[PDB]
């Protein structure tokens, strides 16, 4: 198994790895959203409609769970693997506890599988 | 084919006051129908304020007893103090439960000062199930022992008895009684029994013989 | 070991002033048939401390390589450390009980002898790891034939004398040779001191059979 | 259990412990092992104790009966040979191990038999849990011709051997001297085993227990 | 001891299943439910051993819900049967296996309705009407008897109500109510429990 | 185990002049209780009586079959039966089913029909009697019951001071078995007088 | 062991006996077998002490890190849920627990059965140990959800005494506890000597 | 156990150790295992001891109302069917390996096998018993035909001696015992008395 | 699994059983009666083995009838009690033990109304009241939680209605319809079957 | 199967029979139970064949790389020790009951015996196997200290012509062989070669 470090901090204390990372995000498809009473709403930009394309096969939306959903901005490929992770969490936390998955844990649970990413070996 | 267990007898006892605690156990130490030896006490010092008494299986004991000395150790180097007697229990309780599915064949009696200087008792069984008592006794004459402090030290059974506390010294008379008539009854107990007294001033050992038969 | 096969029968062990004596004979038996009649069932590890140990020879021999050893690798640091009685008795207890533990026993019941610091040192060890410390030490038959005549005089006389001792190993040694049906009378004395470990070649007891001679009467 | 009997000078020496056991528990501190046969023979009786009851006596009284009709004194073979034909008749099923010692016309007479049917004519024998312990002392310190006191403290010191050593014999050592004169059938010989001096008091004082139903009955 | 019972008609799936939790020689629980969702055309009903039943189902739902969640569309009935199938018999030897009985009900708006039926060792059949349990012997011969393939829900529930009062008058165990339910191409709808007057 | 199949405990004490007998009350069926008011001590003539533990049919066979028994040989001697005498009866009697015994351990009690002599005895369910001067414990609370015993057992006591003796030892060794109890009953033999009491216990 | 728990419009109520064996021999009658797991969360001790005792302990923990971690009270359903899944990985093993959680959550009072052997159900009524059947005849006559705090604190009390009644198993004192929205209150311990000398005293 | 029967013209010779343990615990190391049969016919025993000597005073008693019957001396064949006939017919109830030996006014000096299952086989000699397995290939390789009393009473001398060095059930002191029309002559040989073979060295 | 229940009055004593005939998983009788009439005042309600229940109930019944024809007048149920306990308990230890747990009850006209409990094993107790199978361990709390020494008829069949109703409700055996009867100085008397409507 | 190994000063002599059976049933009359472990190196093997030709042949491996490693003849003792290790190690799960017996340039020769349990002990000569029982009282008789090459070599073919005699789990042809510093020479008994013991009489 591969094992180098590839996030590491900088002379000033910063982890480039990520701040490239954010770079990519940058470079992606804008993405906005608002919170209301009754319906929350999101839109994605720049959906480089290429007509000859299929608009269900990437629409940068996605639901989780039947009481979440989500929208990204990013490296497409990415986005997959976080989202179909974030899916089967999902599920999971029904199975261990009884209840289904909260507005935050299931954040959290995204953004813990993002920090993990930026401190392990090999990723 | 091959047991992992024996049974080497011996009981255990312990009582708790006002200000003291009292761990009692004969010293036999036995095997089948023969004496392994007559100096065997089952009494052991933890700290300065408890004491904790095994009996069953003196393998289990033994290695019991050298986990419990080192895993103190531990505690004291990684929080700078020692382990109270409740903290004690608590822990003796999972070193137990380790072993759930291949017990270690012993029955515990601890015996000290609780953090508020009173007296306390803790019992458990094999596996870790315990709690604390104003006095208890496991092992063979343990049956034999029990109805009479319930009797005298919990004033059972009897009507307008003055309820007086536990005097030392009524104590470690009740204790060398019921070592007295069990060293009667049961082939286990015999030899002698030694006695270890726990109070703010320490712990204090006494030897009682009894029949070498 | 899950059967034993090659066993050694009792092996006794009392303290005298001065040091302490262990006595086994020299019988390697495979059921009921003396097979081995010419083996040592004693082992000096290292001068203060000496081993006897009854149950599966070829087990007790595994302890003797493992033991050498370890009195090997001590010397080699020459640190001016070096193991003593109790610590021997004190792993073996921790090594057997290993092994009680992973259900594969050493088939042997041991006794540790040794002399260190003035005093006497006599220790006994299962395969079940039940350890403890006394005066006078019998194994196999030797619990029930020998410890009752070696406790009856050490309850009228704590303190003997190397020889007083070796006297009452000889008187046992020969009960045990009269009823144990797997004994041998032919059997060695080891015996530690402040000069050490001595192991005493093949010896015998003067047995008397003019009993056979009362059939009728 | 510990019995033992040897064959001195005059006579025959019987030992026996006095405990009695259910399982790990003494039962009883003082039973009576030494069994009467004819006045010139007795038996110890080790292992269940109603076969070693019953078993000492029916031979004790078909012998009451045989010599009621030969007129003469039984002989020590003869219970030997009734006791051992009955227990091997019952294949081992009467669990009684026997140490018969008598006197006879013949001599002393010292015979060990065992609950399946076989006997053994030795000058000295040992049964029960403490037979190893006692046989030791035999062993070690056994005599021919010894002298009355010579043996009769040979078996009370190997009875003491049991007593101490196996954990199914205990308290005292009861005795039984049988010469071509004498009977002496010393009841407690020893009493190595005394109960612990009571530290504390507990007399029970009337008015403690409390009563829920009353009925009294005059006698004549 | 748990029953379950399914009959399948020309355009639905009508199922039921006893209350009852048994431990010992008690009725634990009152108002037990045997059945559970998977999509909303899809039953799994499941019987068996006490941990053995929560966990698979659960197992088995999960697993299609999250393939719900993937692929935005449904697993068709008789795909999941065959999916729960390939679990309990890859399960079967393994060192977790589960012992569970079950019957899988379920409509698709191009197959029409389904019920399948399965071993604890994992055989899959698909059939008309079956059922699991002491109760089954007492009552499969019932719906041989009555059964058409063309059976209507109204008749259906009067087939289910006569197994069911045979249940009542032949079985030895108690068994006072049923849960009932029917799955057409509008989903899966309750139904009044099929209960007896007994105190 | 059969003997504790219904459970209970029975006693019996030595006085100076008297005798005490006492006898757990409960008849149970493993776990379960089935009565509270269950007699295991049976009077066996005036000034003696014998107390059965164990199991309940044998209980009630080897007393009935017992009482057959004492009362014919009572019709041909022409007397009342000295205490030694019906413990060799019933020590005939249990062994006479020595490869099929009746679960039983009887304990004796009582006073010389024509002495003061107190005396009692127990016995093996296949006969073999142990005769005291103390005291003597059947059931499934041996242990318990011993433990009392010799902690509160005194050479000598007047009837009073051995019913308080063997009140409390009953009482609370049955307090510690949990197929012993539903109450204790007691049972003080005096030249002139019975005295029987009910005494006051837990009923758990 | 006698044990039981029952919810109504109140919240819960939970009792039990305090009697521990080994074999015939009572080894205690001190034991508390409603194990305190957090002051909102209730279980109780049938079967196994240790197996009992352990687990929940071991779910206090878990309750407690969840807590932390999502600032809410974990359901009861999820408590219940949580033993029964570290439980189930042990089926066949010889683990011996029956209990009872109970609490009251943003669903109201909640009491669940859970086993050893697999089992996790809902129910308005529960009883588990040896002395289980005879608790029930008296509780089972007798229970409404209606019930009056004073009343329903009777019927149980007087439930776990039947029981110690019959059951040889069961005895000592009666514990009893109250489950309230807030948190569950200790209500009452009596003997069963007390208890005895008043239900026919 | 160990015990053997020889046959020389006019006799028998015959021996045994005295060893009868139980497990391992040796209960008589000085047991008499050549048991007197009639007045010049004897048995050696192995086995349950309480089978074999409750059969041989059954024999004994069978054989001596038989020859007070027929005022005659019995002869070694009788006695050895006596016990075929017992151990036979209760072979499933008894443990018992017999050889009888004795002399015969009319056959001369003899020996019988009667093992296990209740047969019963004439030989020049005999071995029975656990330890007799140690010594087959000895008395194979040492039995000569013509021996005298003395050489046989020395044969199985040896015999006993090796076979009771090897076999735990076996030991104590070896007894022997000769027959012939003279009479019977029993001796005992203790301690140093039993031949002696030096335990292999370097 | 059989059920039988006695509640001894001051002047009467109320008994009932059930009247199922359980086979594998199926009642094979719906209208089994377990009482036995031994004399006019007397009854002797009958559990067990197949077999086992009638041949001894029949046996002790014809010998108590034997009695008599032999002496003009009947046995006392107190005397009945120790007499079956005699047989059962002398062929306990025979090639023929009787596995049969049962129940007498009976009235004599100078002692009084009585209850008998007796063990497959013969231990025979008198009792106030008293139920044998597994009914037994749901119903006896509740007795002993409403029964007084003085409970008349009235209340008895009502106490009697709760255990049976307890029964309906956590006993998992079917059983329906239960037996009734009451023997008073007037005799043995019938009664209508407490029954539950349950198809 | 009996084995047996002498040792005699300049070498050792080694002898097994040939039998080998399943059941009652000889697969191989004609069995070599004697094998090559080195040079001058051999053991004699009884037990499971599987086990001890398995166990062998590791020996073999480990022993012939030791000595390549070292460029040196092997110790017997060394050879004994690798038996040891492996029958000790899996003595729960091997039926072998070894004889190592050859010659050391440094030892000069060495008989070795490690049976079933693992255990490993020097002797002046060793037997194993079901037969050798019978010949424990022959062989306790007849071994002299001092014995030739010559007298040894028919000291084991008379001990294994006994044993063959009387165990039925042994016979065939005695197989030998006879190893000391000048080399290895193996011959084999046939039939009459076989030492033979006239069977008892009348
Ligand atoms: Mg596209
Ligand atoms: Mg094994
Ligand atoms: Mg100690
Ligand atoms: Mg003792
Ligand atoms: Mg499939
Ligand atoms: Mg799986
Ligand atoms: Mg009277
Ligand atoms: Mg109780
Ligand atoms: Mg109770
Ligand atoms: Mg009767
Ligand atoms: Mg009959």
């Amino acid at each position: 198994s591969y094992d180098r470090a590839i996030t590491v901090f900088s002379p000033d204390g910063h982890l480039f790895q990520v701040e490239y990372a954010q770079e990519a995000v940058k470079k992606g498809s804008t993405a906005v959203g608002v919170r209301g009473r009754d319906i929350v709403v999101l839109g994605v930009e720049k959906k480089s409609v290429a007509k000859l394309q299929d608009e269900r096969t990437v629409r940068k939306i996605c639901a989780l769970d039947d009481n979440v959903c989500m929208a990204f901005a990013g490296l497409t490929a990415d986005a997959r693997i976080v989202i179909n992770r974030a899916r089967v969490e999902c599920q999971s936390h029904r199975l261990t506890v009884e209840d289904p998955v909260t507005v935050e844990y299931i954040t959290r649970y995204i953004a813990s599988l993002k920090q993990r990413y930026t401190q392990s070996n090999g990723r | 084919r091959f047991s992992p267990y024996v049974f080497n007898g011996g009981t255990i006892l312990a009582i708790a006051g006002e200000d003291f605690a009292i761990v009692a156990s004969d010293t036999r130490l036995s095997e089948g129908f023969s004496i392994h030896t007559r100096d065997s006490p089952k009494c052991y010092k933890l700290t300065d304020k408890t004491v904790i008494g095994c009996s069953g299986f003196h393998g289990d004991c033994l290695t019991l007893t050298k986990i419990i000395e080192a895993r103190l150790k531990m505690y004291k180097h990684s929080n700078n103090k020692a382990m109270t007697t409740g903290a004690i229990a608590a822990m003796l309780s999972t070193i137990l439960y380790s072993r759930r599915f291949f017990p270690y064949y012993v029955y515990n009696i601890i015996g000290g000062l609780d953090e508020e200087g009173k007296g306390a008792v803790y019992s458990f069984d094999p596996v870790g199930s315990y709690q604390r008592d104003s006095f208890k006794a496991g092992g063979s004459a343990s049956a034999m022992l029990q109805p009479l402090l319930d009797n005298q030290v919990g004033f059972k059974n009897m009507q307008n008895v003055e309820h007086v506390p536990l005097s030392l010294d009524r104590a470690m008379r009740l204790v060398k009684d019921v070592f007295i008539s069990a060293a009667e009854r049961d082939v286990y107990t015999g030899d002698a029994l030694r006695i270890c007294i726990v109070t703010k001033e320490g712990i204090r050992e006494e030897t009682v013989s009894l029949r070498k038969d | 070991t899950q059967n034993p096969m090659v066993t050694g029968t009792s092996v006794l062990g009392v303290k005298f002033e001065g040091g302490v004596v262990i006595a086994a004979d020299m019988l390697g038996s495979y059921g009921s048939l003396a097979r081995f009649r010419n083996i040592s069932r004693i082992m000096r590890v290292n001068n203060s401390t000496m081993l006897g140990a009854s149950g599966d020879y070829a087990d007790f021999q595994y302890l003797k390589q493992v033991l050498g050893q370890m009195v090997i690798d001590e010397e080699l640091l020459g640190d001016g450390h070096s193991y003593s009685p109790r610590a021997i008795h004190s792993w073996l207890t921790r090594a057997m009980y290993s092994r009680r533990s992973k259900m594969n026993p050493l088939w042997n019941t041991m006794v540790i002898g040794g002399y260190a610091d003035g005093e006497s040192f006599l220790g006994y060890v299962d395969m079940l790891g039940v350890a403890y410390e006394a005066p006078s030490l019998a194994t196999g038959y030797g619990a029930y034939l020998a410890q009752p005549l070696l406790r009856e005089v050490l309850e009228k006389q704590p303190v003997l004398s190397q020889t007083e001792a070796r006297d009452l190993v000889e008187r046992c040694m020969r009960v045990l040779y009269y009823r144990d049906a797997r004994s041998y009378n032919r059997f060695q004395t080891a015996t530690v001191t402040e000069k050490g470990v001595e192991i005493e070649g093949p010896l015998s007891t003067e047995t008397n059979w003019d009993i056979a001679h009362m059939i009728s009467g | 259990t510990t019995i033992a009997g040897v064959v001195y000078k005059d006579g025959i020496v019987l030992g026996a412990d006095t405990r009695a056991t259910e399982g790990m528990v003494v039962a009883d501190k003082n039973c009576s092992k030494i069994h009467f046969i004819s006045p010139n023979i007795y038996c110890c009786g080790a292992g269940t104790a109603a076969d070693t009851d019953m078993t000492t006596q029916l031979i004790s009284s078909n012998l009451e009966l045989h010599s009621l009709s030969t007129g003469r004194l039984p002989r020590v073979v003869t219970a030997n040979r009734m006791l051992k034909q009955m227990l091997f008749r019952y294949r081992g099923y009467i669990g009684a191990a026997l140490v018969l010692g008598g006197v006879d016309v013949t001599g002393p007479h010292l015979y060990s038999i065992y609950p399946h049917g076989s006997t053994d004519k030795l000058p000295y024998v040992t049964m029960g849990s403490g037979s190893l312990a006692a046989m030791a002392v035999f062993e070690d310190k056994f005599r021919p011709d010894m002298e009355e006191e010579e043996a009769k403290n040979l078996v009370s010191e190997a009875i003491a051997a049991g007593i101490f050593n196996d954990l199914g014999s205990g308290s005292n050592i009861d005795l039984c001297v049988i010469s071509k004169n004498k009977l002496d059938f010393l009841r407690p010989y020893t009493v190595p085993n005394k109960k612990g001096t009571r530290l504390g008091r507990y007399r029970c004082e009337k008015g403690t227990t409390a009563v829920l139903t009353e009925k009294i009955t005059p006698l004549e | 001891m748990e029953y379950l019972i399914g009959i399948q008609g020309p355009d639905y799936v009508l199922v039921a299943s006893d209350r009852v939790a048994a431990s010992n020689i008690v009725q634990m629980k009152d108002d037990h439910d045997k059945m559970f969702k998977m999509s909303e055309k899809i039953l799994l009903l499941c019987v068996g051993e006490a941990g053995d039943t929560v966990q698979f189902a659960e197992y088995i739902q999960k697993n299609v819900q999250l393939y719900k969640m993937r692929n935005g569309y449904e697993l068709s009935p008789t795909a999941a049967a065959n999916f729960t199938r390939r679990n309990l018999a890859d399960c079967l030897r393994s060192r977790t296996p589960y012992h569970v009985n079950l019957l899988l009900a379920g409509y698709d708006e191009h197959e029409g309705p389904a019920l399948y039926y399965m071993d604890y060792l994992a055989a899959l059949a698909k059939a008309p009407f079956a059922a699991h349990g002491y109760g089954a012997f007492l009552t499969l011969s019932i719906l041989d008897r009555y059964y058409t393939p063309t059976i209507s829900r109204e008749r259906a529930v009067e087939l289910l109500r006569k197994c069911l009062e045979e249940l009542q008058k032949r079985f030895i165990l108690n068994l006072p109510t049923f849960s009932v339910r029917i799955i057409d191409k509008n989903g899966i709808h309750d139904l009044d429990n099929i209960s007896f007057p007994k105190q | 185990s059969i003997m504790s199949y219904n459970g209970g405990a029975v006693m019996a004490m030595k006085g100076k002049n008297c005798v005490a007998i006492a006898a757990d009350r409960r008849f149970g069926i493993q776990a379960q209780l089935v009565t509270t008011d269950f007699q295991k001590i049976f009077p066996m003539g005036d000034r003696l009586y014998i107390g059965l533990a164990g199991l309940a049919t044998d209980v009630q066979t080897v007393a009935q079959r017992l009482k057959f028994r004492l009362n014919l040989y009572e019709l041909k001697e022409g007397r009342q039966i000295k205490p030694y005498t019906l413990m060799s009866m019933v020590a005939n009697l249990l062994y006479e089913k020595r490869f099929g015994p009746y679960y039983t351990e009887p304990v004796i009690a009582g006073l010389d029909p024509k002495t003061f002599k107190p005396f009692i005895c127990s016995l093996d369910l296949i006969g073999c009697p142990m005769v005291t001067d103390d005291f003597v414990v059947s059931g499934t609370c041996a242990e318990q019951m011993y433990g009392m015993c010799e902690s509160l057992w005194e050479p000598n006591m007047d009837p009073d001071h051995l019913f308080e003796t063997i009140s409390q030892a009953m009482l609370n060794a049955v307090d510690r078995d949990a197929v012993s109890g539903m109450g204790v009953i007691v049972h003080i033999i005096e030249k002139d007088k019975i005295t029987t009491r009910t005494l006051k216990a837990r009923m758990d | 062991t006698t044990t039981l728990a029952f919810k109504f419009r109140h919240g819960v109520i939970v009792a039990a006996d305090s009697r521990a064996t080994a074999g015939a021999y009572i080894a205690s009658q001190t034991v508390k077998k409603v194990i305190e797991i957090n002051p909102y969360l209730l279980g109780t001790m049938a079967g196994g002490a240790a197996d009992c005792s352990f687990w929940e302990r071991l779910l206090a923990r878990q309750c407690r890190i969840y807590e932390l971690r999502n600032k809410e009270r974990i359901s009861v359903a999820a408590a219940s849920k949580l033993l029964a899944n570290m439980v189930y990985q042990y089926k066949g093993m010889g683990l011996s627990m029956g209990t009872m959680i109970c609490g009251w959550d943003k669903r109201g009072p909640g009491l669940y059965y859970v086993d050893s052997e697999g089992n996790r159900i809902s129910g308005a009524t529960f009883s588990v140990g040896s002395g289980s059947v005879y608790a029930y005849g008296v509780m089972d006559r007798g229970y409404s959800y209606d019930l009056e705090v004073e009343q329903a604190y009777d019927l149980a009390r007087r439930a776990i005494y039947q029981a110690t009644y019959r059951d040889a198993y069961s005895g000592g004192a009666v514990n009893l506890y109250h489950v309230r929205e807030d948190g569950w209150i200790r209500v009452s311990s009596d003997n069963v000597a007390d208890l005895h000398e008043k239900y026919s005293g | 156990t160990t015990i053997m029967a020889v046959q020389f013209d006019g006799g028998v010779v015959l021996g045994a150790d005295s060893r009868t343990t139980t497990g391992s615990y040796i209960a008589n190391r000085v047991t008499d295992k050549l048991t007197p049969i009639h007045d010049r016919i004897f048995c050696c025993r192995s086995g349950s001891a309480a089978d074999t000597q409750a059969v041989a005073d059954a024999v004994t008693y069978q054989l001596g109302f038989h020859s007070i019957e027929l005022n005659e001396p019995p002869l070694v064949h009788t006695a050895a069917s006596l016990f075929k006939e017992m151990c036979y017919r209760y072979r499933e109830d008894l443990m018992a390996g017999i050889i009888i030996a004795g002399w015969d006014p009319q056959e001369g000096g003899q020996v019988y096998s009667v093992p296990m299952g209740g047969m019963m086989v004439r030989q020049s000699f005999a071995i029975g018993g656990s330890g007799s397995s140690y010594i087959y290939g000895y008395v194979d390789a040492t039995y000569r035909e013509g021996m005298t009393k003395e050489e046989c009473l020395q044969f199985t001398a040896n015999a006993l001696a090796l076979a009771m060095e090897r076999d735990g059930s076996s030991g104590g002191v070896i007894r022997l015992a000769a027959i012939a029309e003279s009479g019977v002559e029993r001796q005992v040989l203790l301690g140093d008395q039993i031949p002696k073979f030096a335990v292999a060295t370097l």
